[PDB]
């Protein structure tokens, strides 16, 4: 069925849900976490 | 709702047997 | 000669047969189920209706030389079928006409000659027996004159002739055919003659006579009965209303009739669409999500229909006001081009607290939103962002003090973040409580239990479903 | 200003870009509405003194006593007793010029920093588990309509 | 092996994201290219990659030299020669094909083989020929390919000569590790630990078990992952000279938090310096971190954190912002508390959770039943 809209105007690894950006991996929020105390 | 449920699928799948073979019958005479 | 003689052979022979048999069947069946079996309703009439509306519509739109698909008026134009020979010679000269046009150049219309081809065609004796196929032989003209797709010396015929066969069709109905109702054909006219309205209103001024006119049509259904007629003309007119006149919208929002609990399927989805357009703009939020989630999963089984692109790039903005959407589960491969440019950056945006960003988007795509007529997001989407944060605060937590959420939300002062809370509250995104005493915030009461007589409550509910079903099943089984 | 807010945004899809770019006088009320929206209020008395056109004070002092009692409103206190220099705190001016108006009819107690009054506690009262008449007819329904077709 | 190396694979990937790593890696990835002369690959890499040196001269005339000589002995076979199928004339256009593949691109040895596959009657050699298909296109990652070939091969031809097949049940796992999808199948296929090719197929035995390992400790906690892991003696070989994988293990199971963190902080390092692996290293670290959390929680219903504070790290704060976003995700199953700082756990009664499942698989079947009947019934 036709509805007169006009609607017409790369990894394959799934769902990323929610990804933000944190810049600082795991390994430096850590490392440098330790320093202080 | 276990039991009501598979009263109703079973009356579907009558249903389509009876169609089916109503229209069957009706466009083998034609 | 290459191109044409040789490109002549494989033309001719597909819409010699196949066409002319398909019309064959369906006016033999449209006949056998208007003779016998008054109750025609079901039968292969919508079938071959919705085959007519999506195939054969699509194979062609230049005129169809060679009287293939033109030669069939010249056909059918002298028809008397009062007696077995005369109904058989109307048979005959079809099958004539085809074979004529197989052997020889027969009847061409040179886009002034459909209407000696439509008034001979109601003319030399004609049968209204087969009003139904005057109607479709009738309307089949105007999707050719129609989708022609040139807009030139075509669009003022098919007005002419929309108004003809809406002419008939009143004057037809005046008799109120009895055992027949041929309103069952009828509505697909009405939505045709729509059509060219539109298509006149994109050549010339809007529907407003259209508007009139199917004002007085819906008038005279409801009152008999409604056999698909007013659930087609509800929608049309509340798609004129909304057609770049959307400006309008105080009035439908009392159009009370009730709409028909037994419909074809692929309208309800436009009645919910529109719905939830109704509500969402005048600022209902509740009811808009549910509705308009329940109208996509209604008739959305299809290769890429198109409207669900609209009602996605709806459903984001109206529940981004009220809590998160799925952020990656629905950029998928159709929607994909479209949806990801502009809404995907602004959901990315307004989970972070990014106010710059936001407007850098706004600035970037704000000629796509009012392009797509949904433009509310400035409006409210703006500044209803502490709204989520909020939300979260509620998920998280359960004991807080309000001294501390103005650094977590960077609103820099107590007092208003009590007022906010409150206001919060009281619309009810969260039930909690406060303590006006020392800047403490609690949650609820913990979930008491989940099985003291909230559960049966729903357990009611799918039974009334479940026998109804039942009841329904077997009442209508074997007819004959 | 008469708190018909439901019916402020259908009548301003007309307006495609004056409501914007320029002509303040559109750009005033939607302002305010984006304002009152927030849980920002004191910016409101604030910017109450700029005004485009002439005076049109005849809404704002309506506007600016609706917004002080659904702000009061939304306070909804189930306790009886609350300070009421909390009260206080809150754009109600006078100590006792309309505390004693509230108080005539509204809860609490006028500026009395230990108000005492009516509470608006509230409790569901469920303890009831008679829902019997009604629970055995749904029963004798389903019972209904396992027969009867025949 | 039929490609020169997926060694050089791993060594361009190394050099390709890090501009700065462009000194280490090169000097021996050199000395690969020049040697076998295959050259056709590294002229655009060398584009990308160290401007330019005067050898090709000498490459292209040792290349065509092979080239020619090897044509003018398949012609003379095929023109003295006159059997077809599994014929001389097979085997030399094999050494062809597989000079192109072991130097050239991959367009002309996969027409090679596909001119080649229909002349063969013998079932063994279809084999090779979709093995060597697997390895090029597992070479570039060339997705669909290898899906295709894949299923050629697991359809079309394994249902006669079996057992060499097991080099395969490790080529279903490469793609399905390469890819984020379903560390639950590589984990479970994985399970095998007799490889047989060893560096003909592909990696060395010491980096399958470290793969093994580190998928396996994802799809499978502790339902009976000792069963599986702890007690394979066939792995404690190996993890036995590997100390850091096994203090990884026993850090985890032995429930020793902070160790378990430096060992962790040190994997997702090193799994950044990859081919297949490195496009997940950050759905690795979130996953993990988020199952320790739960199986700490676990045993606790009132815990202040506090005692998180050291038994687990440091910094109060730090373990507060990731509890709040990892519950506000629906996971890590709890709620939590700020004025006192008490972590109280929430979790389900079982009978809720029952009732929760039916409530929703029911009425997506009566939706399902629904649609039916519409559809049916004109």
């Amino acid at each position: 069925m036709s509805e007169k809209k006009q609607p017409v105007d790369w990894d394959d690894d799934n769902v990323e849900d929610d990804f933000s950006n944190q810049l600082r991996a795991e390994l430096e929020k850590h490392g440098y976490k330790m320093e202080t105390s | 709702y276990l039991a009501s449920l598979i009263r109703s699928v079973v009356a579907l799948h009558n249903l389509i047997n009876n169609k089916i073979a109503n229209r069957d019958a009706e466009k083998k005479e034609g | 000669p290459p191109g044409g003689g040789e490109q002549e052979p494989p033309p001719p022979p597909a819409p010699q047969d196949v066409e002319m048999k398909e019309e064959a069947a369906t006016g033999g069946g449209s006949t056998g189920e208007a003779d016998g079996k008054t109750a025609a309703a079901a039968a292969e009439h919508s079938q071959r209706e919705l085959d007519t509306v999506t195939l054969e519509d699509i194979k062609e739109h230049v005129k169809q030389l060679e009287k293939a698909v033109s030669g069939k008026e010249p056909r059918f134009v002298l028809r008397a079928l009062r007696m077995l020979p005369s109904t058989s010679r109307r048979l005959n000269h079809y099958v004539l006409y085809k074979a004529v046009q197989g052997f020889f150049t027969s009847n061409n219309a040179t886009r002034d000659f459909l209407l000696p081809f439509l008034e001979e065609p109601m003319d030399t004796e004609a049968d209204l027996q087969f009003r139904p196929r005057t109607g479709k032989a009738a309307s089949t003209p105007l999707l050719p004159e129609v989708e022609a797709y040139l807009q030139l010396l075509v669009v003022i015929f098919m007005m002419n002739s929309k108004r003809y066969k809406e002419a008939q069709k009143i004057s037809d109905d005046l008799m109120q055919k009895i055992s027949t109702q041929n309103r069952r054909a009828l509505d697909l006219v009405a939505a045709k003659c729509y059509y060219y309205h539109a298509r006149v209103y994109e050549f010339l001024d809007k529907l407003d006579v259209v508007r009139s006119f199917l004002h007085a049509r819906l008038r005279t259904a409801t009152l008999r009965h409604d056999a698909d007629g007013q659930a087609t003309l509800l929608n049309l007119l509340l798609r004129n209303y909304l057609h770049y006149s959307l400006y309008d919208q105080a009035e439908k929002l009392v159009s009370k009739s009730v709409f028909p609990e037994q419909a074809n399927n692929n309208e309800w989805a436009r009645y919910l669409y529109y719905t939830g357009r109704i509500k969402a703009i005048q600022l209902e939020y509740s009811e808009a999500r549910r509705t308009m989630t329940n109208a996509l999963r209604k008739a959305p089984q299809h290769t890429a229909v198109g409207f669900k692109q609209t009602v996605h790039k709806l459903l984001i903005v109206v529940e981004l006001l009220l809590g998160e959407i799925p952020d990656r589960l629905q950029f998928r491969q159709p929607s994909l081009k479209r949806s990801l440019m502009p809404y995907f950056l602004l959901t990315q945006a307004v989970r972070t607290g990014n106010l710059a960003k936001f407007n850098q988007v706004l600035d970037q795509f704000g000629e796509k939103f009012q392009a797509d007529g949904t433009y509310t997001l400035i409006i409210r989407l703006r500044h209803n962002v502490i709204k989520t944060g909020v939300r979260m605060i509620s998920l998280s937590y359960s004991r807080i003090s309000l001294a501390d959420i103005a650094q977590k939300l960077q609103l820099d002062s107590p007092e208003d973040a009590e007022f906010i809370v409150a206001k919060a509250i009281r619309d009810g995104v969260i039930e909690a409580s406060i303590n006006h005493e020392k800047g403490y915030v609690q949650s609820k009461e913990m979930i008491d239990i989940y099985s003291t007589r909230e559960p049966q409550l729903a357990f009611h509910q799918r039974i009334s479903f479940c026998l109804d079903i039942h009841n329904m099943s077997v009442k209508a089984m074997r007819f004959p | 200003s008469q708190n018909r807010v439901a019916e402020f945004h259908t009548e301003l899809e007309r307006l495609p870009a004056k409501d914007i770019q320029t002509n303040v006088y559109i750009k005033h009320p939607v302002s305010l509405e984006q304002y009152l929206m927030e849980g920002s209020y004191n910016k409101v008395f604030l910017a109450k003194g700029n005004i485009p056109a002439e005076s049109y004070t005849f809404f704002i002092d309506i506007l600016l006593d609706t917004i002080r009692d659904e702000i009061a409103g939304c306070i909804e206190k189930a306790y009886e007793k609350i300070l009421f220099t909390e009260a206080t705190r809150i754009l109600f001016f006078n100590t006792p010029k309309k505390m004693t108006d509230y108080a005539k009819k509204r809860g609490w107690v006028l500026g009395p920093n230990n108000y005492y009054s009516f509470a608006s506690q509230q409790q569901k009262p469920e303890d009831t588990t008679i829902p019997s008449t009604e629970l055995a007819k749904q029963v004798i329904e389903y019972a209904r309509q396992l027969e009867m077709i025949v | 092996p039929k490609n020169p190396d997926l060694r050089i694979a791993q060594l361009r990937f190394l050099l390709s994201l890090p501009e700065h790593r462009g000194d280490a890696a090169v000097r021996d990835e050199l000395m690969a290219a020049v040697r076998d002369n295959n050259m056709a690959p590294y002229y655009e890499a060398l584009c990308k990659s160290l401007d330019w040196q005067i050898d090709v001269d000498l490459l292209n005339k040792m290349k065509k030299a092979n080239e020619d000589e090897l044509k003018r002995l398949d012609e003379e076979l095929e023109d003295a020669e006159k059997n077809l199928g599994e014929s001389e004339i097979r085997d030399a256009m094999m050494a062809k094909a597989e000079y192109l593949c072991r130097i050239g691109d991959k367009e002309g040895a996969l027409t090679a083989f596909r001119k080649t596959y229909d002349k063969t009657v013998a079932l063994g050699h279809r084999l090779d020929i979709v093995f060597y298909l697997l390895r090029i296109g597992l070479f570039y990652m060339d997705n669909d390919l290898i899906t295709r070939n894949t299923e050629k091969a697991k359809s079309l031809i394994e249902e006669g000569g079996d057992w060499d097949r097991r080099n395969r049940l490790k080529v279903y796992q490469g793609l399905y590790c390469v890819a984020i999808r379903d560390f639950k199948q590589a984990a479970e296929l994985f399970l095998d630990t007799v490889s047989t090719f060893t560096s003909y197929e592909l990696m060395d035995y010491k980096t399958f078990v470290t793969y093994t390992v580190y998928v396996s400790m994802i799809a499978l906690e502790r339902p009976d992952l000792r069963e599986k892991v702890i007690k394979g003696a066939e792995i404690l070989e190996v993890l036995h000279s590997l100390p850091a994988v096994r203090q990884y293990l026993f850090s985890l199971y032995e429930c020793r938090y902070s160790v378990f963190f430096q060992s962790l902080a040190v994997v997702e390092q090193e799994m950044k310096k990859d081919w297949l692996f490195a496009p997940h290293y950050r759905y690795y670290v979130r996953e993990m971190r988020i199952h320790a959390y739960s199986q700490l929680l676990e045993s606790y219903r009132s815990l202040t954190l506090g005692y998180m504070a050291e038994a687990f790290g440091v910094g109060v704060e730090f373990i507060d912002q990731e509890l709040s976003r990892f519950i506000a995700a629906g996971r890590l199953h709890c709620k939590i508390d700020k004025v006192n700082e008490i972590v109280e756990t929430n979790r389900p009664d079982s009978k809720n959770w029952q009732y929760q499942e039916t409530i929703k698989k029911g009425d997506l079947l009566l939706n399902r039943v629904q649609k039916l009947s519409r559809v049916i019934n004109m």
